[PDB]
């Protein structure tokens, strides 16, 4: 049979059936509760509305994401959201269907034994497989070295790899991602008079980012342009009216990125922590990773990020190395193709961990030789 | 797109049907009464009581 | 059994079995003693006279409306009230029937609590539901979202309500109604010549009202076209002959809804607290409810009325939304039909509160569960 390539991701799930070319079903991860009364009588009205249904109905619902940073705070709800994408968004009963999870790297181990024992009691599936979110990004771009920067919008990991041989000593994982940067943008909207507050007007937030913002090449220059012209103010129409104009509000929501002292966290940006996940390499495999750093995630959309982050390494790397940025136009759902690959492999098929194999070592199985 | 839209009608049904089946409760009130006439031949009495 | 759907209102009772298309019997809630002497002997003169039956002796009667705005001021005459209704218009005894009040928003509890324990202790009925007087409005229209106007003849308010979930922090309950449109037409007409004083005559100034007042659109430019021309004079036959002529007091009457500074009332218009509860509720809600303004009760029933609030509306509101007021042809009712259409269902047959939950916890049932 077709086996379930499911990538729970943090922001958006992305699932479809091993062997094609996009997700089938892509609907944001939010369970969401009523919070008013309620005074009509048999209308229908549920308890908890997922997935993209409380996307339409957000007006008078607490939407709550499950998923934090990479690791799940909230078992239930995401056992919710797992039973709707199995049964509403695919329409297959996990009874006959293989399942590839996805994990980001250095995560709690807890998470990832709940996980597996989740998916072999409750929904009693024949075999599931977990793997690092940033070897399946390496899959779709059809290389076999490379340093990937997966910058999700739970968390931002870079994972060295050459040869097929991953690094684990190198691997450089950050929390900074998509969902801080809606807040701040949300934060610094408060300069012009915009006031988002509820949990619903954080997806307006993130619509404005999506929509509007850019990376900068150079922030100097760009707030000093901003500051005189008037050639950047685009607006915007919310949900009922009354257009918003960002500034240089701009290039300073996705700046965060580069300078994570925006928003107090001390760490370097995503230019320097490439370059010293790089260098805690060996001597002789940095040309080859200076050659073929690749991008991933959804928040690498940025328009203009693989020029500015090219020009920062260029700047930190040794003047002969050749840097080369890889941006595919299918960076969103990179790590899913690269999924439905790996799924798709004959050596692979081995691989799984076997309802068998479980029910004699327990959940622990995951962290054993069946990785 | 069709399913959701179609979805929105579907339930709005039921708001017709609360609508529109609950009328026919009763309606046979519009039905008048008799409100008979005399024709000059309703006139039996005298003027010997009218207290009562 | 069948239920009685009865409507207490302000003005005009309006009752009738649960299921049908319009109420049995409509009559006038006033209860009047005579005030004169009386010299016949035998002449079954009784001592008060209520509904209907006292707007023809009204020439010697001194009525009294039971019922002020909303709340009841006057129990023993609304006893009577009710006991008429039962017995006389409907002549079914209330023991061997459910009965489903209704209640204005925001009223006080005593008020409730007291109907509650009138129609257990002394009509003796098996079971009583009280309902806002907004969503049985609601229900009529077929809707399930959209906001609500109800201005009858006590108390205007205004519910909004989004998918069967009532918000209850927007209902803006204003207490300006038909009645205070009848004392100011009585106090204008006073202007020309007519003086109209008795509580009797508050019923000849009523009837001028309903026949002949009408809500402008623009209102400055009818008060200079109805100062320079004469064709808007239309002229009105008394009780007893002596023909009035109205002018310009015919649009100044109804004026006072949108300016409530004519009697003295501080508040604004209805054209502004309806925009004021719109942008009290979720910035995601306020298209459908923009889209899905309803008007109900009897003073809506104004000839031009919904374009002149559908100007104001547009006036206030964002210029992209489209603003949309629903106006049915049967707004006088429309409570009691969305009363009979609620009763009637078959998910609300086990909200009633029954006899024996009221002996187990008193008359303050009603605030409970069992609302
Ligand atoms: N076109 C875009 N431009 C800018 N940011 C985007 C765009 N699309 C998605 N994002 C950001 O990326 C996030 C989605 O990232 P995604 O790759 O789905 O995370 P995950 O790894 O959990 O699947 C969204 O929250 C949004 O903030
Ligand atoms: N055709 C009409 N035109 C103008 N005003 C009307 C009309 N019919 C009724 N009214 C006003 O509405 C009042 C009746 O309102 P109603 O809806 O019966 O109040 P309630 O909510 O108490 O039932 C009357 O007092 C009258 O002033
Ligand atoms: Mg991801
Ligand atoms: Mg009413």
């Amino acid at each position: 049979t077709t086996a379930l390539v499911c990538d729970n991701g943090s922001g958006l799930v992305k699932a479809g059936f091993a062997g094609d070319d996009a997700p089938r079903a892509v609907f944001p991860s939010i369970v969401g509760r009523p919070r008013h009364q309620g005074v009509m009588v048999g209308m229908g009205q549920k308890d908890s509305y997922v997935g993209d249904e409380a996307q339409s109905k957000r007006g008078i619902l607490t939407l709550k994401y499950p998923i934090e940073h990479g690791i799940i705070t909230n078992w239930d709800d995401m056992e919710k959201i797992w039973h709707h994408t199995f049964y509403n968004e695919l329409r297959v009963a996990p009874e006959e269907h293989p399942t590839l999870l996805t994990e980001a790297p250095l995560n709690p181990k807890a998470n990832r034994e709940k996980m597996t024992q989740i998916m072999f009691e409750t929904f009693n599936v024949p075999a599931m497989y977990v793997a690092i979110q940033a070897v399946l990004s390496l899959y779709a771009s059809g290389r076999t070295t490379g340093i990937v920067l997966d910058s999700g919008d739970g968390v931002t990991h870079n994972v060295p790899i050459y040869e097929g041989y991953a690094l684990p000593h190198a691997i450089m994982r950050l929390d900074l991602a998509g969902r801080d940067l809606t807040d701040y943008l949300m934060k610094i909207l408060t300069e012009r008079g915009y006031s988002f507050v509820t949990t619903a007007e954080r997806e307006i937030v993130r619509d404005i980012k999506e929509k509007l913002c850019y990376v900068a090449l150079d922030f100097e220059n760009e707030m000093a342009t901003a500051a005189s012209s008037s050639s950047l103010e685009k607006s915007y129409e919310l949900p009922d009216g009354q257009v918003i104009t960002i500034g240089n509000e701009r290039f300073r929501c996705p700046e965060t990125l580069f300078q994570p002292s925006f928003i107090g966290m001390e760490s370097a940006g995503i230019h320097e922590t490439t370059y010293n996940s790089i260098m805690k390499c060996d001597i002789d495999i940095r040309k080859d990773l200076y050659a073929n750093n690749v991008l991933s995630g959804g928040t690498t959309m940025y328009p203009g990020i693989a020029d500015r982050m090219q020009k920062e390494i260029t700047a930190l790397a040794p003047s002969t190395m050749k840097i080369k940025i890889i941006a595919p136009p299918e960076r969103k759902y990179s790590v899913w193709i690269g999924g439905s690959i790996l799924a798709s492999l004959s050596t692979f098929q081995q691989m799984w961990i076997s309802k068998q194999e479980y029910d004699e070592a327990g959940p622990s199985i995951v962290h054993r030789k069946c990785f | 797109l069709g399913t959701r839209a179609k979805e929105s009608l579907d339930l709005r049904a039921h708001l017709k049907q609360v609508k529109k089946e609950d009328i026919e409760k009763e309606n046979r009130e519009v039905g008048d009464w008799r409100k008979n006439i005399d024709a000059l031949s309703g006139m039996e009495g005298r003027k010997k009581k009218f207290e009562g």
